[PDB]
């Protein structure tokens, strides 16, 4: 009989005396303080640690969270990868406009498309762009750019466009958001008030992953193939009949790709080896850089371990990885001449005072694990308005009304009648009516 | 337009409009078929091909499913759950997640919650030269309120309390079996089924009901049917790696806490990785018996460990016979049953049948000897 | 230092124990036993038996921490390829004179290989103490561990036989412990004359006597008839003598051990290749 | 091997040869080191760094080794200096003292184009193939016989290459389109860009312009062409904590105080047109 803390519910079945067990810390303690374990860390009694939106305490040996209900999250990266929202990892390559997620599932309210199409001669595809279905307003996200279409009369639901890092932002005010790297990355995340509620290749979130390949006409399948080409959107697409493979494809580009990609497995990533399991990107990096052989195969493998070092970033463990022979990033490009304020932080935890957050608007998520080039503004102008990328006084920022930005002074556009609008100098839009019939 | 199965296009139309061949007011146009603007309620449904008309009804492999207007309706059948415990160390739980482990202790494979209903466990160990090869050693059953110790060996000799038993021997609770010398087949009256192979490696497969849903722990998992879980330690939070949330499933306190391995034996035994590559890869071969398999059970995972343990373990066609009669397993067990697959790799002991027998590939329980038929109902487990 | 092999399966350690290990199937020749990482490994595979005199050498396989040199009797090829010798890529040199083959790398190997019999290896001082190979360890002890590890006194045939890679398609052997034959000292005269003869005469103080003489011990009985197989160990006893600093004379006449070469090429000791 | 310059010439004093290995699968091939011999002394320029070997005893004829921007630097008291990018890139700078009185692979720097294709025995041929072979160091070697051409091998690699490659004839090389003819140059990136077909093609690009740019630079047209999305530097990595120091020096047209100048040491050439990251030394 000789408990040691973590046997504790194992039972013992097949040094310390009675009473006392074992910490595996030190000197033998008594049940009451005995601590607890997370991803090979041990943590005494009484501590604290959060998980993605809630709080935990090690009280007796065992930990007591609060219960919450954190977002959905699903991912499109590499050369066709698709993790669903209860985590199911697969692949598929087609070739046409595909259903992401949406709404009208057998009336809706939204739906998000995308678009793949050949990247390599080897057959595989990847994503390009993005189509966002809000009500009767349409976004579209393409070459680079954010893209407005059919804005509707006058619901024009509330969103918010912006760039954080190296990442563009849409925010939706119903519960609707889309982070992109602009080549091919894709997080959607949505509120937990949808839960059970959509279908798409993205599965239908609802906290049950046997059922998430679940086909346009409510069939459950168990083949990637056959859930894939069922959500094509025209007709007249082909059909996936099989996976590529293209390290075996192209043999002579075998040797660099296992080669750089073996970074993940070195010891620069020793720290987060214990907190995500490796292999999984691993495969994705190898899968990816020998499949990019026509032209600027650099940006599809620093794009594949970003990948992998943004979840460190988000578990807790902050890597320094670049090197000026390795993926470098070249910030100081932003800077004025030579006064330097802009730096790369590797792992964006920081929280400075924008022109948006001044005013009291706030988002719903916490974007503060995104890799990039942060401002620090000085002591002179510290408030950072996003729409120019300029430190400026918290008097003149802009108006940031319709999702357009407007200078102060600026005569504000209004697509109303008889009301006139400017940006005062305090940062203040105002509007007047003009009496020439119409009046206040 | 609206085509039968692409339905509510129009909500999300971004042009203007023409002339042209179109359909009246209601009467969706027909896509699945060839007939013309037909109304809604006769789409004919489809399911890999055939053309299911609307009132035909099916059963897919947990549930029944019947073609509604367009769209099917599906309601759930009971269907159990399994375990595995293949190789010297690969575990796939009650929801998939397979992981690699390379434990050395006794571990808790699968016991109830509740206080007393029974327990599993098994012997991970050191099983070459190295310390990344490993083997299962030993299985020990606790039941009847933990009031009886069952133990099979890796050489038959099973035992009960320390003591050498016979075969076949029922008793009220649970009942075991050795039908054909190699396979040891026990069956528990509370719902739980147990198959021991014991060549040419030891492996576990645990079958569960499907009224035990959420109340099992151990290294197969909690079998609720998300896969994200499985990981979840029984003091509360999830783990990230697979030999973190293992440790926590020690039976001996005295063991040591393992790592996870990010190697490939493929890279640091050279020689045998032709070889290894030689004969696995003959699972994708459409033309080689497993090529059947293939429109039931992809390959490809099977390829993956295929070549992973023909590279690790020290008998490498041992572990490529070991290996490449799971596959030959998991699709027997969807209808394709592949008949002489053994007629190249593995035949090393299939012409060594002893005088009158020969090796057979459906040798179930109940075509036993005499005294079998001589009761013929009281030894006839079923599943 | 140098680990060495050559007649009639004559091996030398990092720290001499020169023994015979007549084995004939494959063996770790050397390799990096730090545990972390395995920086190289050195691969001998032995012929199935030339004949009573001679002990050739199949290929050699020698993996230096990204890539693959396999070396047979008439080709080299380097990851699957062959390479028009001399190849000259930025971390590894591999050249192939008439008499010898070389390989130098960048981490401190150097391999000279005789296509027929002679082997010499020479690592630096980085890898004491890691060295795991069928050479012994490289901590600089004379039989410290190689033969006596748990105070057993290891048999060179034992310790041989543990050296083995397991090819998992072919099943080879090991030689059985042969009947203790009587020490051939009735050919000591013989061998030391013709061994500190004057062409030797500056490497006296650079090479030791009595592992080399031993050696031409059991050679001179083992083999008898034909002098092919004691001329091939003061052949090696010239080879370190050339190694070390030192420049031999002239000792193979028209009735020892001669060899022919064309046209009025002399064949000679201690001049440049070049 | 090859005799890229030396004064053994029909009893000299020096040599530089270099090593030219397979880069591709279409047959081309590239410098990947190089060897100085100088009296006895040896260095080897190889896998980023300077390597000594055979120093002789007490002669040690003066030679200075440095880096400057991207650069690495080789000078010798004698007048040969040798500047190399690490990568592919080397330049070889001769003084006037060495007018006439050389062989190899790059002509006999005579001031006379029409002879220069002079082999090792001392014949003026009219192939390049034989100008070549005739200097190669092992006799082993084998014999060039034709130039493959990478685009024609590649076809499906030409499309990118010429896209990115046209930004030599755009408008942002404006300023230097009067001052250097940039067709060869041109060339020069489309006929690389078709042949890095086995890994890290971004980093043969990225030099074929700079080459360029390097010229515009000489020539006296300082261009700022690099941007966060092509061919991006990564400079404030030097800097301590958050202290600004280091910075991106377009053309390097900036002259400071190092501690060898402090104390009158000076070199012979300007190398102040070569591109890379240059500190800005606080005032204490
Ligand atoms: C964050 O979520 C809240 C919760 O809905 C959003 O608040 C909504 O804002 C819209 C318009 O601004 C109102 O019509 C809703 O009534 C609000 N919700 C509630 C519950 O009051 C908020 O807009 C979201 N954040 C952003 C930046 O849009
Ligand atoms: C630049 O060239 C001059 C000209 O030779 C070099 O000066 C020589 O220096 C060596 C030793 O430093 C003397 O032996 C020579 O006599 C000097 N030459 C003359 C003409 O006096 C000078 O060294 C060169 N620059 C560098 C950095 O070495
Ligand atoms: C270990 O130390 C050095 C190398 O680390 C070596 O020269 C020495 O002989 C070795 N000694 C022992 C006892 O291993
Ligand atoms: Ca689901
Ligand atoms: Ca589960
Ligand atoms: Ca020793
Ligand atoms: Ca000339």
């Amino acid at each position: 009989r000789a408990l040691s803390c973590q046997t504790l519910a194992a039972g013992y079945y097949h040094v310390c005396p009675d009473g006392l067990m074992d910490d595996g810390r030190g000197g033998c303690v008594v049940e009451k303080e005995c601590p607890c374990v997370h991803n090979n860390d041990l943590y005494s009694s009484g501590a604290k640690i959060k998980v993605d939106c809630n709080t935990c305490t090690c009280k007796r040996g065992r930990w007591v969270c609060t219960q919450a209900v954190c977002h959905g999250t699903c991912s499109i990266y590499g050369s066709g990868h698709y993790i669903t929202f209860d985590g199911k990892y697969y692949d598929f390559d087609g070739h046409c406009s595909y259903v992401a997620v949406q709404d009208y599932c057998g009336l809706g309210s939204f739906s998000i498309i995308t678009e793949n199409v050949p990247c390599g001669t080897t057959g595989v595809t990847c994503s390009k762009a993005i189509k966002i279905f809000m009500g009767r307003t349409e976004l579209k996200l393409e070459d680079k750019h954010r893209v407005v279409i059919q804005r509707d009369e006058g619901h024009h639901v509330a969103y918010t466009t912006r760039e954080v890092g190296q990442y563009l932002v849409v925010e939706s005010s119903t519960g609707i958001i889309v982070i992109w790297d602009k080549r091919t990355t894709v997080f959607i995340k949505l509120a937990p008030s949808y839960k059970g509620t959509v279908c798409g290749l993205c599965g239908n979130f609802d906290h049950r992953s046997n059922n998430d390949f679940t086909t346009r006409d409510h069939m459950v399948v168990s083949s990637e193939l056959d859930f894939g080409n069922s959500w094509k959107e025209a007709p007249t697409c082909p059909d996936v009949s099989t996976n590529p493979e293209p390290c075996s494809l192209n043999p002579h580009r075998r040797s660099w790709a296992e080669k750089q990609c073996s970074i993940l497995k070195s010891s620069v990533f020793s720290i987060c080896h214990s907190k995500v399991d490796p292999k999984p990107f691993y495969e994705a990096c190898v899968h990816d850089s020998c499949s990019c052989d026509t032209g600027g195969d650099c940006e599809c493998f620093c794009s594949a371990v970003a990948s992998y070092a943004q979840e460190c970033t988000k578990e807790g463990a902050c890597v320094f990885w670049r090197t000026p022979d390795l993926c470098p990033i070249f910030c100081d490009y932003y800077n004025p001449p030579h006064e330097c304020e802009w730096h790369y932080e590797p792992c964006g935890n920081r929280s400075f005072e924008t022109c948006r957050t001044i005013n009291g608007i706030h988002s719903n998520i916490s974007v503060s694990y995104l890799e990039g080039c942060y401002p620090r503004c000085p002591k002179d102008r510290p408030i950072y308005e996003e729409d120019l990328k300029k430190c400026v006084t918290a008097d003149k920022c802009g108006c940031y009304v319709e999702d357009t930005h407007y200078p102060p002074g600026a005569s504000v556009p209004t697509e109303e009648t008889c009301k006139s609008c400017v940006c005062t100098n305090s940062s203040q839009v105002v509007c007047r009516p003009e009496e020439g019939f119409c009046y206040w | 337009m609206d085509t039968c199965s692409h339905l509510e296009v129009s909500s999300l139309c971004e042009e203007h409009r023409m002339d042209g061949c179109f359909c009246p007011e209601g009467t969706v146009y027909d896509d699945i078929g060839d007939s013309g603007c037909v109304p809604v309620s006769q789409c004919h449904c489809r399911l890999h091909g055939h053309l299911y008309t609307p009132g035909q009804e099916i059963t897919n492999d947990c549930e029944q499913c019947v073609c509604n207007a367009g769209r099917w309706v599906c309601k759930d059948l009971p269907c159990p759950g399994t375990c595995a415990l293949e190789g010297g160390s690969h575990i796939t739980t009650f929801d998939g997640k397979t992981y690699t482990f390379h434990g050395d202790c006794y571990y808790v494979l699968a016991k109830g919650d509740h206080n007393d209903s029974y327990a599993l466990l098994g012997e991970l160990a050191p099983c070459g030269s190295t310390d990344k090869q490993t083997c299962l050693k030993t299985v020990v059953l606790l039941a009847d309120k933990k009031k009886n110790v069952v133990v099979f060996k890796s050489d038959g000799s099973v035992l009960l309390n320390e003591l050498q038993v016979n075969l076949p021997h029922v008793t009220a609770s649970f009942s075991v079996f050795r039908p054909s010398s190699y396979h040891i087949m026990v069956s528990m009256a509370i719902g739980v089924r147990l198959q021991v192979q014991l060549a040419p490696v030891m492996q576990l497969f645990v079958t569960l009901d499907q009224a035990s849903q959420g109340q099992v722990q151990g290294l197969c998992g909690n079998f609720n049917g998300l896969e994200g879980d499985d990981f979840k330690t029984a003091s509360g939070l999830v783990e990230a790696t697979g030999a973190g949330f293992a440790n926590t499933w020690k039976a001996q306190s005295s063991c040591h806490d393992k790592l996870d391995w990010l190697d490939d034996p493929c890279s640091l035994n050279i020689e045998s990785a032709n070889y290894a590559e030689h004969w696995c890869s003959l699972l994708k071969k459409t033309e080689t018996p497993f090529g059947r398999c293939h429109s039931a059970v992809d390959p490809a995972e099977y390829y993956k460990r295929c070549k992973y343990d023909t590279c690790n373990c020290q008998n490498n066609e041992d572990c490529l016979c070991a290996a490449l009669s799971s596959y030959a397993r998991a699709c027997t067990a969807k209808g394709v049953m592949l008949w002489g697959w053994r007629e190249h790799v593995c035949n090393k002991d299939v012409g060594s049948c002893p005088n009158s027998q020969v090796f057979l590939y459906n040798l179930t329980t109940c075509q036993q000897t005499c005294r079998s038929l001589s009761e013929a109902d009281s030894h006839c487990l079923e599943g | 230092n140098v680990c060495s092999t050559w007649g009639n399966f004559h091996y030398k350690t990092f720290d001499g124990d020169v023994f015979r290990f007549p084995g004939l199937c494959d063996y770790n020749f050397a390799s990096d036993c730090r545990g972390s990482y395995k920086e190289f490994a050195v691969h001998l595979k032995r012929g199935p038996g030339q004949a009573e005199a001679p002990a050739g050498v199949e290929s050699i396989l020698l993996t230096i921490k990204d890539d693959t040199i396999y070396l047979t009797r008439h080709l080299a090829v380097l990851n699957g390829a062959v390479v028009s010798t001399p190849h000259y890529s930025p971390g590894l040199l591999i050249e192939k004179s008439d008499a010898y083959t070389k390989v130098y790398s960048r981490a401190g190997l150097t391999l000279m290989w005789n296509r027929e019999d002679a082997l010499m290896l020479e690592l630096d001082t980085k890898f004491r103490n890691h060295t795991c190979g069928l050479c012994g360890d490289y901590n600089g002890l004379q039989s410290y561990s190689e033969f006596l590890s748990d105070g057993v006194l290891f048999s060179p045939l034992e310790f041989g036989n543990m050296q083995k890679i397991n090819q998992p398609d072919v099943v080879c052997e090991d030689p059985e412990e042969e009947v203790a034959p009587a020490s051939c000292s009735e050919h000591r005269a013989e061998c030391e004359r013709l061994l500190t003869a004057e062409a030797f005469a500056d490497c006296q103080d650079l090479v030791p006597l009595e592992p080399y003489l031993r050696a031409c011990q059991q050679d001179r009985c083992r083999c008898p008839g034909g002098d092919t197989c004691v001329c091939s160990t003061v052949a090696e006893f010239s080879r370190q003598c050339s190694h070390a600093g030192g420049r031999p004379g002239n000792w193979r006449t028209a009735t020892l051990c001669p060899k022919t070469c064309p046209g009025n090429l002399v064949y000679l000791e201690s001049g440049s290749p070049c």
